[PDB]
RNA sequence: GGUGGAGGUCCGUAGCGGUCCUGACGUGCGAAUCGGUCGUCCGACCUGGGUAUAGGGGCGAAAGACUAAUCGAACCAUCU
RNA sequence: AACUUUGAAGGCCGAAGUGGAGAAGGGUUCCAUGUGAACAGCAGUUGAACAUGGGUCAGUCGGUCCUGAGAGAUGGGCGAGCGCCGUUCCGAAGGGACGGGCGAUGGCCUCCGUUGCCCUCAGCCGAUCGAAAGGGAGUCGGGUUCAGAUCCCCGAAUCCG
RNA sequence: AGUUCUCUUUUCUUUGUGAAGGGCAGGGCGCCCUGGAAUGGGUUCGCCCCGAGAGAGGGGCCCGUGCCUUGGAAAGCGUCGCGGUUCCGGCGGCGUCCGGUGAGCUCUCGCUGGCCCUUGAAAAUCCGGGGGAGAGGGUGUAAAUCUCGCGCCGGGCCGUACCCAUAUCCGCAGCAGGUCUCCAAGGUGAACAGCCUCUGGCAUGUUGGAACAAUGUAGGUAAGGGAAGUCGGCAAGCCGGAUCCGUAACUUCGGGAUAAGGAUUGGCUCUAAGGGCUGGCAGCCGACUUAGAACUGGUGCGGACCAGGGGAAUCCGACUGUUUAAUUAAAACAAAGCAUCGCGAAGGCCCGCGGCGGGUGUUGACGCGAUGUGAUUUCUGCCCAGUGCUCUGAAUGUCAAA
RNA sequence: UUAGUGACGCGCAUGAAUGGAUGAACGAGAUUCCCACUGUCCCUACCUACUAUCCAGCGAAACCACAGCCAAGGGAACGGGCUUGGCGGAAUCAGCGGGGAAAGAAGACCCUGUUGAGCUUGACUCUAGUCUGGCACGGUGAAGAGACGUUUUUUCACUGACCCGGUGAGGCGGGGGGGCGAGCCGGGCUCUCGCUUCUGGCGCCAAGCGCCCGGCCGGCCGGGCGCGACCCGCUCCGGGG
RNA sequence: CCAAGCGUUCAUAGCGACGUCGCUUUUUGAUCCUUCGAUGUCGGCUCUUCCUAUCAUUGUGAAGCAGAAUUCACCAAGCGUUGGAUUGUUCACCCACUAAUAGGGAACGUGAGCUGGGUUUAGACCGUCGUGAGACAGGUUAGUUUUACCCUACUGAUGAU
């Protein structure tokens, strides 16, 4: 059944703290909880160890990352501009 | 009147660094032989988490050129970078998040983070997690790079600087609303002895040009000339404005 | 409809504190205690020892609070 | 003899104890016997008082060692100076060694040792201190005293060198 | 051993095995081999697992504090009976037995998860591995060598008594204060609550006797009324557990909430449902629960104990937290959030008599340093004259030493 | 109903992060009303425990000019004392709070003192720090602008004082030697490089070649040296200066 | 006290201008004599007593006293003079009953009698003021109330010549 309308995962801090904040940290709560895919292996198992640690149950693996995300859009943008700016350091 | 509190931090005291649980110095390697000429090849064993510290800290071990030895170094870790992984570091490994390059061999608009201020001090600028500087240009005749910070100025720096190829790991982590004293308690137990702070107005006028009065008043400018002596500069030190930023 | 068991979450014991009776006591059991009634009780939690900061100095979630019954500048001897 | 002791009643603390043990602190208050002057806000034949004598036994239980937060020499720097700063920082900071070559000495003089010199090899890079709750090998059962016992005795083990 | 007027095959007490070694249960495995899985399967309270190898077979390993065994019955204990110096580790007889059960409590071992802008010591010390410099003997009385089994010698120094707290410690004292810990029985009960009790302990807290005036201190009860008392419902009082039902405004949709408001509750005798073991059935074992029904008492039944009064509003502070030890616990402080300010290291801020001195800093702008406001929501208007801060400067008044 | 709530607003003297308006939850925070409840009250009573009480034992302290019955008078303007009256009778017990302008503490209020101390600033006099100029450490070479081969100054350089960073001060500068390319008519040169990028392996303590020496009997055993690993150099290498 | 007037008439039933004479110390002032080696500072609660400048009640005189109701005056303080909402309040105002709802003193009676609401320490908020520290007969909230066993007095209790 669904318990909650619309809080969510920040039903846990109840009423403190301000609707617009809790809003907030809802979409961070989610995403640092959630496990995503593991490219090294493919089972769905990374999950972070720290701020910006994610770890790999299956493969052991462990990759530097975001904060609250896997990989950050500013990071995901500099690999592809290191990638081409290789290139054409090397036509 | 007696000592302000911002005099007291300088004197070590309850004020010193909470170092017992961290890591270690974070650096590059040495510059030597092998990077000013050539690459050298390390390994990824792990990616830890350095207290006090926002970024995570890569443990890349090396060979040692002129002895039978592992080589154990504590990078900053660049997003992106894995356990297993290779990096290479010298004036001729390739463009490559995690890569130790000169600036001066990187194309225009290289991410860095972990950048050396000067040849040979193992990095100093953007090393904050999610950070990075940029390489604007180089000057060849006198050998030179103009890198952008994260801070938004432009440095002019020798080309013999180091760097690590990509963003620092970690980035984001301001995103998130603390939400909670207790939170914030816990950020600084492992950073340093500044949390929580008091007022100016809040005390007295013993300890504070700011303190006393029937009413919580500044009751004078708060915008304090730079060659204020210690204990009177507080506030604004040297401001050239005031308010809202409104427009660039 | 179940399962699950988060929380600076609630009632409440140990612990920690000390609201009111402006109760007791007030040449006291006590140079601050006693009783009922109360606050909190997984956290910014309580606590032992080790160590660090020393007097215009320290230390203060800030009351000019605390700094050995002494604090809007300790105590000891001298100046005297 | 209201108060000491033994016996019998009636009660209380009610396993977060008024129970059995420790740490810090005390320092003989512990145990036996004696006194009942002073003290124990009445008394006492009693006491943690007074007096006379005893009592604490370990490779294995702790200290001892390690390092923690830290404290702290030398080099160096400063300092009128007692000195202070400083802890790897402006240092020729190792007194060690497998092995090899030379001699000198020995003794179970066979050949092995020792000792002195030379060759060779050596990061640690910080003296020293810092915890009777942290780390840290290895001892348990039965008996035994007025008072000591994982310590004494009987037995059965174990670590280290 | 106790009770035995009556009853009670009854109630109480007690009914061992150390370290080390071996063996074996049991627990655990992210260990191996066969094999190839969708009609996907396996599996936990939850999960979670698999073509990077699941199910199913067969194995290997770690811990075994559990049971047996050597210890070891010789000892200890229970009990009955004899001895002696009788202050003997005195001597004998018998016994030290068999099952069950649990979300029970305490400790411990393990598996799996959640929290972190918190990631939760170091060193001494010990061990394995990789490498192959060397060494050993020439068929033997074989040698170097051995982390194997026995055997031989030793382990020095210091502490150790007792109290550990309504009388051995600190408060001038045998002071209702303070002062760090371990163990932890039966009943009721959700319970380490309160109430009673066993083991253990105590003698009422630095005195006794006789009275039972006033006034007190601490407890109670009061007809009728019900805040008329008072600055003020201060104080006391009402409520209170649990089951079933029911529950508003407002709300940041989480709450409000035990909202509010009702009913029920004893004892006794039954009924029904909820399981394991063995060989849609049969037999044997069981542990507490829930629900329903009859009967029943002077309507008493959460019978003591334990145990929220409620509602409608206004002000302030978002909350949790902190504070004047000993007259102020608060609206004060803090806080997350918000917004300004300085700084790219020859730096910002700060310490210091002094330095190639020190803190931030094992730091690097998502950082450090300095302020203000104070969650969320909506908003934050105009004023640069004043006072501050700041920016440009030989264009250019004043302006010290040299 | 001088209270509360809702409105009104020319508001002595409301008002926008000296934050304005709000608002769920929360509060030993302040206030008003209502239900329930009641000894708060009308209006008090009774009961229990410990006291007080009396006794045996034991036993302080605060305080005290002398003391201790009133009315009026006058008086330092409120007498226990004095004047004039009232009157006065041992020694004591339990209570009590009228008085002793009761005790307690050289009044905290107020003023004075040529007594202070905490704090502030646009008070007076200074001061650490800080910004700024000059002198010294303090050098070398070029130009440009001046002045009379010397000297003032501006710019650009240098390095050697001085400073900074790194390292276990580990390959720096120059040249040689070798390789791919270019292009002048096989050789010279513009001029470049210095052997590692697929995999979460391994990697030291020299192989090899050349030259000498020794020991035992050309064969056995053992040494040394050179290349391998280019030569020469004056600051370890960099950054400032 | 005088009496111009008011009272239809009528100065004095009841009033009373312009003037003038007193009393009192339940108002506030003025002064600064006592008290600064301290006389506890508002109000309420409780409790006793006293004054009369009499509201009621007893006995009376006079009215513009027919009755009823009321008004003025005399002897007069014996006995009474209440329950409440708002306010800390004294004061004030209103509700209700009543014969009446009079006015005062006692160190502005009464804190080793209470209470502590206000005032009036230290914490804190707002407004005005101040550059500021801070100020405000301006608001607001929280803020320790000690001692009797002595003498007298008084209340009772033995008792004394
Ligand atoms: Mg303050
Ligand atoms: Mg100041
Ligand atoms: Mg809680
Ligand atoms: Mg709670
Ligand atoms: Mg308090
Ligand atoms: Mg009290
Ligand atoms: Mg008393
Ligand atoms: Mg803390
Ligand atoms: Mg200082
Ligand atoms: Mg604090
Ligand atoms: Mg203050
Ligand atoms: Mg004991
Ligand atoms: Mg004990
Ligand atoms: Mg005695
Ligand atoms: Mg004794
Ligand atoms: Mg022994
Ligand atoms: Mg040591
Ligand atoms: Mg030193
Ligand atoms: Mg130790
Ligand atoms: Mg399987
Ligand atoms: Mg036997
Ligand atoms: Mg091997
Ligand atoms: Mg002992
Ligand atoms: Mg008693
Ligand atoms: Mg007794
Ligand atoms: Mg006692
Ligand atoms: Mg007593
Ligand atoms: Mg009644
Ligand atoms: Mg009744
Ligand atoms: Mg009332
Ligand atoms: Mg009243
Ligand atoms: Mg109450
Ligand atoms: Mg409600
Ligand atoms: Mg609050
Ligand atoms: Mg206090
Ligand atoms: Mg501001
Ligand atoms: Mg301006
Ligand atoms: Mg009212
Ligand atoms: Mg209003
Ligand atoms: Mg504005
Ligand atoms: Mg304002
Ligand atoms: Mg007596
Ligand atoms: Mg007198
Ligand atoms: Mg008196
Ligand atoms: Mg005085
Ligand atoms: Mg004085
Ligand atoms: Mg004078
Ligand atoms: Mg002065
Ligand atoms: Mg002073
Ligand atoms: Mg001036
Ligand atoms: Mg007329
Ligand atoms: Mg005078
Ligand atoms: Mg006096
Ligand atoms: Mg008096
Ligand atoms: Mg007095
Ligand atoms: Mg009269
Ligand atoms: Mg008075
Ligand atoms: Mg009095
Ligand atoms: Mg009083
Ligand atoms: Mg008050
Ligand atoms: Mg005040
Ligand atoms: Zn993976």
């Amino acid at each position: 059944a669904k318990r909650t309308k619309k809080v969510g995962i920040v039903g846990k801090y109840g009423t403190r703290y301000g609707a617009s904040l809790r809003k907030m940290v809802k979409k961070i709560e989610i995403s640092q909880h959630a496990k995503y895919t593991c490219s090294f292996c493919g089972k769905t198992k990374m999950k972070r160890r720290a701020v910006g640690i994610w770890h790999c149950g299956s493969c052991m693996k462990t990759v530097a990352g975001g904060a609250w995300t896997y990989n950050t859009t500013s990071a995901v943008t500099v690999k592809s501009a290191i990638r081409r700016l290789k290139e054409l350091k090397d036509q | 009147g007696r000592v302000i509190r911002g005099q007291r931090k300088g004197a070590g005291s309850v004020f010193r660094a909470h170092v017992k649980h961290r890591k270690g110095a974070a650096r590059l390697r040495a510059v030597d032989f092998a990077e000013r000429h050539g690459y050298i090849k390390g390994i990824v064993k792990d990616i830890i988490h350095d207290p006090g510290r926002g970024a995570p800290l890569a443990k890349v071990v090396f060979r040692d050129p002129y002895r039978f030895k592992k080589r154990t170094e504590l990078f900053i870790a660049a997003e992106g970078i894995h356990t297993g992984q290779f990096v290479y570091c010298g004036k001729k490994a390739q463009l490559n998040i995690g890569n130790v390059l000169p600036v001066g061999t990187m194309p225009e608009g290289t991410i860095v983070c972990c950048l050396e201020e000067k040849p040979g001090d193992r990095g100093k600028l953007a090393r904050a997690s999610g950070n990075y500087a940029t390489v604007i240009s180089h000057n060849p005749e006198t050998k030179k790079t103009r890198v952008k910070l994260p801070s938004g100025s432009k440095k002019v720096i020798s080309s013999a600087n180091r760097a690590v190829v990509g963003v620092v790991a970690g980035g984001g982590r301001i995103d998130k609303p603390i939400l909670k004293a207790g939170r914030a308690y816990h950020k600084y137990k492992a950073k340093r002895n500044c949390w929580p702070r008091v007022r100016g107005v809040a005390m007295n006028p013993v300890e504070h040009p700011f303190g006393g009065g029937n009413h919580q008043h500044i009751g004078k400018p708060s915008t304090i000339r730079r060659d204020a002596p210690a204990g009177r500069k507080v506030g604004l030190i040297a401001a050239r404005r005031t308010g809202r930023l409104r427009g660039t």
